[PDB]
């Protein structure tokens, strides 16, 4: 219940500050004074997609602090290094294929 | 009455805040901009007055016109003035901006930036010293201190 | 009387430095790496 | 090739053609501080024209004066 | 330690301004609690101080009067309030203050200095100082057509 | 005679290569840059406490104009128009006539302070030290019109500032 | 009694942000041989108040946005999430004691990029949208190393609980065994918070207003403080005496203050990275090292027999 209250307070206050920031006295009485390819490089797509794939790999590494408590440490250490090495191979592939370049 | 008294104190509060946090947009058109830089430089440190060195036009309260305004430039200057949120003030600095100065009789020069935008303070000199400009900014602060927006609002 | 105008002092002024003076500082690469690895080993232990 | 009507002393208008990050075209549009100095000088005596040179490279005032003085 | 010698100097500025009230008055009026030697005072109430151990530019200063020419200047001080005789000394155009080198008296010199009057009823309004150049014919006041 | 600013071969021995690797990996040159900004934090700043303190100026300073008098109170200006002729900005306008006592004096003496380039050529040209640029630089105004000075304004400036103007002239006139 | 506790976190956070604007200006000033604010209140102590009032009574010039809902959403998300990042922080006791507190902070911080994206959509200008996408690309890129560096540290802590970092560092700060990660962690927080030399949103637009501008600024500076509080806990663990918790709070605050001042110090000292260059600093420098140090920190506790407990 506490976490819900904290979240509700944080965003309710944020909402109140935003609305009052928009509606304050102004003291004036007169009249006040689409879905296409945005010209944006394919390189920026590849960054976001590259981030996603690395983020999915990170999801698999997150259990590592708990996995190190296993008695099957031989298997666990081999699989941890395998996953990270494969992540490094992914980076090496993008790097050597000019996927990390910003020219052209 | 207290109602007038409350208005008098609120005007003081909003005036104090607005003159204590003057964020300038500097149009550095020509040599007068150099003396504006020396006012931000350590000896005078305009930041110590609450005048941040360089604000964006949309976060600005005062436009400083620091140099010659040519005809080619005049439309652009007016566009930036119109995008400034209010309250907005203009400081004209130097003879060129004040009334054309050395180039008053030129075919390509606006004879004073006050033909393009309303001006609150005129700083004389060619260029005004950094200290002279600082005197002008402080004079603008005193002008804001004299505003009585809320007093006039409640007598409407 | 005598002509009095701004002049250098008799004998001239003292020497004025102008050459770049970025003094050498710190340890060599070997020593710096040694201290860093030494910190890691103590930390690990 | 994207085109920008202004990117980045005085005031400059830079019209640039981009392709991603790379600049393909850079077309400066100057004259935003053209004040007809050379024409005004024709209406001045040689002494009266001297202060116009302070206001050219207005960071190098006395060097500008020197060049004009040497010429005269 | 020097930290103690620094703190003592801080405390002597309080007594050097005449207790806490005087120390706070200069803190809020001038944002500076330095103590200097009193060079003199002008007829308007401005006081002029020096401290030659400060670096050039900070070695002379003025604490403005709280009232000048009928204006409350407790908070609203101005650089134009310095009268000419002290103006020369304050801006370091000379080494000797008007108390040691008084200005030359003249019958026409303003006996009362005025600060910047822009924005007030005393402001200057320009106008042409020459008389009319062409005189118009005035027709006769009697009839005869 | 010339020198090369950037013509040097890095040493390729192991000690030197390891020095540059340590710089690359341990950011030593960046840390050295942090040292310099740290030393400035502990230096006394150069700011002066304006308007209670003022920047230093010299007697030659070219500021606000003023029209001067003789000790008797007579105006020095005799409407010679040398200042008007020399003014690079055509900022001065003068009319003159015989005064009621026959004196050669001005009826108009205007300086458009928004045309003026504060060059001081007028005070060089004046044969009688009548027009000067004074020491005042704190005369900004709220309107353009206030900066169009007529003779009454300029005479008032002279009577206002003469004490300081005379002393400044006394300090510099031997260089003129 | 718990609502009192929430307010006694929110209000000091907002006040600390306000006066960080003063401190940043004065520290930058003295490193620039000047003073910074010293007129508005004694030693500029009223400057944050004058700025806050000024901004809120300023005209809220919002151009006709392409999405009213997304214009309002972005500042609410930014500020709401920024305050949420503080509720699991042990100082020494957290407001909310989460078993997976470290993971909660990682997950919430990953959502903060939506405020950048939504504000880009709402601007109704392809130029600002392109600026938003460049900022998003920088932010997600440096999220990769922050997560992996954090994981590597936790392999010495043993859990995702934030208070367990306190226990892990009872004898020694984690910066000693892990100063290589602390180095890249620290730089990553700079790039994450778009701080110089990674302040490319400000620099590129050079080459929002009033209250809504103020709110984005508050959220940014709340994040800056929180990041440095996190760094202190992660690498400079303060000892906790259960009978004198305020000694922990004093020492831990000083470390966080100093770390925050080092953000201002760095801003005063260096030029700005080009966009492609800060992308290469991540993908071609930090990430290779972080991956290798991640492999090393999985192996090290196993090979030394120094696996931490789960509980
Ligand atoms: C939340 C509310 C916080 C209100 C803060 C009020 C600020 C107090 C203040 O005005 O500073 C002293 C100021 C100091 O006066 P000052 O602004 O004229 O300062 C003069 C000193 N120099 C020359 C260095 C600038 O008091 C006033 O200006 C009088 C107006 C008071 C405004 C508040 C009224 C309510
Ligand atoms: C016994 C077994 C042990 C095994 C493990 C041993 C490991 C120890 C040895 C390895 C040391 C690893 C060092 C980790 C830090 C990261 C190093 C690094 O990435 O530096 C290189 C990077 C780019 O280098 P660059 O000059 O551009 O050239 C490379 C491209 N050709 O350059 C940079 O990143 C520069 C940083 C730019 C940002 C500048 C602003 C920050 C400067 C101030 C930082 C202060 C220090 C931070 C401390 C934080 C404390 C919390
Ligand atoms: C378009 C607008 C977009 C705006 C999005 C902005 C996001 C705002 C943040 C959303 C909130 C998500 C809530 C995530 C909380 C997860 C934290 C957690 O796991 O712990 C909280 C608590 C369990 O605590 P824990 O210690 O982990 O385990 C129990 C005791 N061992 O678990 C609980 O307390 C249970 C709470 C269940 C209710 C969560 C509902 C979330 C819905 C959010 C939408
Ligand atoms: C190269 C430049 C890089 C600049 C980056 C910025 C770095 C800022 C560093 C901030 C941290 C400085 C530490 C401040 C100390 C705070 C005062 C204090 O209480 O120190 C106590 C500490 C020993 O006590 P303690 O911290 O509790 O350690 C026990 C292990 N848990 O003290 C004993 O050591
Ligand atoms: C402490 C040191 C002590 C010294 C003694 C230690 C001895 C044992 C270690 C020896 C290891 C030597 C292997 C070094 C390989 C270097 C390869 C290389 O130099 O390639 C550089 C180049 C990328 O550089 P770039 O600037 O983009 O292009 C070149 C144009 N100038 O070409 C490339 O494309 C780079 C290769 C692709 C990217 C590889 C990514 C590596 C994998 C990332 C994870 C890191 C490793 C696993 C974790
Ligand atoms: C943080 C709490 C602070 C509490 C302070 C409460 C004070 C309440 C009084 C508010 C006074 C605002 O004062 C007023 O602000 C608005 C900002 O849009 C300004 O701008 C307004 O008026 C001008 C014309 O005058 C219009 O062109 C403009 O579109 C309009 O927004 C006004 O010029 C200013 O007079
Ligand atoms: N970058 C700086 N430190 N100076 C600066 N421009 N600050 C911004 C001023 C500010 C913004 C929001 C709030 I809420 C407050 Cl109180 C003050
Ligand atoms: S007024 Fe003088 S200094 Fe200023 S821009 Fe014009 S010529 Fe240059
Ligand atoms: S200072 Fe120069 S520009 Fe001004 S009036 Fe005198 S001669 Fe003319
Ligand atoms: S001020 Fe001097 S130069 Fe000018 S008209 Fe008068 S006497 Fe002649």
């Amino acid at each position: 219940m506490n976490l819900m209250l904290a979240l509700l307070t944080n965003f309710t206050l944020a909402t109140l500050l935003v609305i009052i920031a928009f509606w304050l006295p102004q003291l004036n009485v007169y009249s006040e004074k689409g879905s296409a390819r945005l010209p944006f490089s394919m390189k920026f797509f590849l960054v976001a997609i590259t981030f996603l794939l690395f983020d999915l790999e990170i999801a698999l590494l997150l259990p590592l602090p708990w996995a190190s408590q296993t008695a099957n440490l031989n298997t666990m250490l081999t699989m941890a290094l395998f996953l990270i090495i494969l992540l490094a191979v992914s980076l090496a592939y993008e790097w050597t294929q000019k996927g990390l370049e910003w020219t052209e | 009455s207290r109602g007038e008294y409350v208005v008098a104190k609120l005007d003081d509060l909003i005036n104090w805040a607005r003159r204590s946090s003057l964020w300038p947009m500097t149009f550095g058109l020509a040599c007068c901009a150099v003396e504006m830089m020396h006012m931000a430089a350590p000896r005078y440190d305009m930041d110590r007055f609450g005048v941040v060195f360089r604000a964006s036009p949309r976060q600005s309260d005062v436009m400083i016109v620091a140099g010659t305004l040519t005809n080619k430039m005049a439309p652009a200057l007016r566009k930036v003035y119109d995008q400034m949120p209010e309250p907005r003030y203009v400081v004209s600095m130097g003879s060129c901006a004040n009334g054309g100065g050395y180039y008053h009789y030129s075919y390509s020069v606006v004879r004073g930036c006050d033909r393009i935008v309303p001006v609150d303070i005129y700083v004389p000199g060619c260029p005004p010293t950094a200290e002279a400009l600082l005197y002008g900014i402080l004079q603008l602060q005193k002008k804001i201190k004299r505003e009585k927006r809320l007093r006039i609002w409640y007598r409407r | 009387s005598k002509v009095k105008q701004d002049m250098p002092p008799v004998g001239g002024y003292g020497p004025i430095d102008y050459k770049r003076n970025l003094p050498r500082r710190g340890l060599s690469g070997y020593s710096m790496f040694a201290v860093g690895i030494g910190a890691l080993l103590f930390g690990y232990w | 090739n994207l085109t920008l009507n202004f990117g980045p002393h005085g005031v400059l208008r830079l019209v640039m053609e981009l392709s991603g990050e790379m600049v393909r075209k850079c077309d400066p549009h100057i004259g935003l501080l053209h004040r007809g100095t050379e024409k005004l000088i024709e209406y001045k005596t040689y002494l009266q024209a001297l202060p116009y040179f302070d206001r050219l490279d207005y960071v190098s005032m006395m060097c500008n004066e020197q060049a004009y003085s040497l010429a005269v | 330690m020097e930290l103690l010698q620094v703190l003592k100097r801080g405390l002597q500025q309080v007594s050097g301004h005449g207790g806490l009230r005087g120390y706070l008055r200069v803190l809020f009026r001038a944002n500076d609690v330095r103590v200097g030697t009193l060079v003199g005072e002008d007829k308007y109430g401005n006081k002029y101080y020096e401290d030659n151990k400060q670096f050039f530019g900070r070695h002379r200063w003025v604490i403005y009067t709280t009232e000048m020419n009928g204006k409350n200047t407790f908070w609203d001080v101005d650089g134009s309030m310095v009268p000419p005789e002290w103006h020369r000394w304050l801006h370091c155009m000379t080494d000797d203050p008007p108390t040691v080198k008084p200005p030359t008296a003249r019958k026409f010199i303003w006996t009362n200095h005025k600060f910047n009057l822009s924005g007030t009823p005393q402001q200057y309004v320009p106008y042409s100082t020459t008389r009319k150049k062409i005189q118009e014919w005035v027709p006769p006041s009697t009839p005869y057509k | 005679t010339y020198k090369y600013v950037n013509l040097r071969e890095p040493s390729m021995d192991m000690k030197s290569v390891t020095d540059r690797a340590a710089q690359t990996l341990l950011w030593t040159e960046l840390i050295r840059g942090l040292g310099m900004t740290l030393s400035y934090l502990f230096r006394e700043p150069a700011t002066i406490n304006y308007p209670f303190e003022k920047g230093p100026l010299s007697p030659r300073f070219r500021g606000e104009h003023a029209l001067r008098r003789y000790p008797s109170g007579e105006e020095r200006c005799i409407a010679c128009k040398l200042c008007e002729a020399v003014c690079p900005a055509q900022a001065i306008t003068i009319e003159a006539e015989p005064r009621a006592d026959g004196s050669r004096r001005t009826t108009r003496y205007d300086i458009d302070m928004t045309k003026c380039i504060y060059c001081g050529f007028c005070q060089e040209a004046c044969p009688v030290d009548a027009i000067v640029e004074g020491p005042n630089f704190e005369f900004s105004t709220e309107t353009h019109e206030e900066l169009l000075y007529n003779k009454e304004k300029l005479l008032n400036n002279g009577d206002k500032w003469e004490a300081e103007i005379a002393a400044n002239i006394q300090a510099d006139y031997l260089y003129r | 009694m718990f609502m009192i506790n929430i307010l006694m976190l929110i209000i000091p956070i907002l006040l600390a942000v306000a006066f960080l604007t003063l401190v940043e200006r004065k520290v930058l000033g003295y490193m620039q041989l000047r003073k910074g604010p010293n007129v508005v209140g004694p030693y500029g102590l009223l400057q944050p108040i004058a700025d806050a009032i000024k901004l809120f009574i300023k005209e809220p010039l919002r151009p006709a946005t392409s999405s009213a809902s997304m214009f309002i959403l972005a500042p609410i998300m930014a500020l709401g999430l920024a305050l949420t990042m503080w509720i699991p922080l042990p100082m020494p006791y957290p407001l909310i004691n989460m078993n997976l507190g470290v993971l909660f902070m990682l997950a919430m911080s990953s959502l903060a990029v939506y405020s950048i994206l939504w504000s880009g959509w709402a601007s109704n200008s392809k130029y600002a949208l392109i600026g938003a996408l460049r900022a998003v690309a920088q932010t997600i890129s440096y999220e990769v190393t922050l997560a992996i560096i954090l994981l590597s540290v936790l392999l010495m802590s043993g859990s995702f609980t934030l208070s367990t970092l306190i226990t892990t560092q009872e004898q020694m700060w984690l910066i000693l065994p892990a100063w290589p990660l602390a180095m890249m962690w620290f730089i990553s927080t700079l790039a994450e918070t778009n701080r110089a030399p990674f302040d490319l949103t400000e620099g590129e637009s050079e080459l929002y207003a009033a209250g809504p501008f103020a709110l984005f600024f508050m959220a940014e500076y709340a994040n800056i403080i929180m990041m440095n509080i996190f760094t202190a806990i992660l690498f400079l663990g303060t000892s906790h005496n259960p009978h004198m918790p305020e000694l922990y709070t004093i020492n831990f605050t000083i470390k966080s203050l100093l770390l925050t001042m080092s953000f201002l110090w760095i801003r005063a000292s260096y030029p700005r990275f080009r966009y492609d260059q800060l992308m290469h600093l991540l993908w071609k420098n930090f990430l290779p090292l972080t991956l290798a140090l991640c492999m090393w920190h999985v192996s090290l506790p196993i090979l030394t027999s120094g696996i931490p407990p789960q509980t």
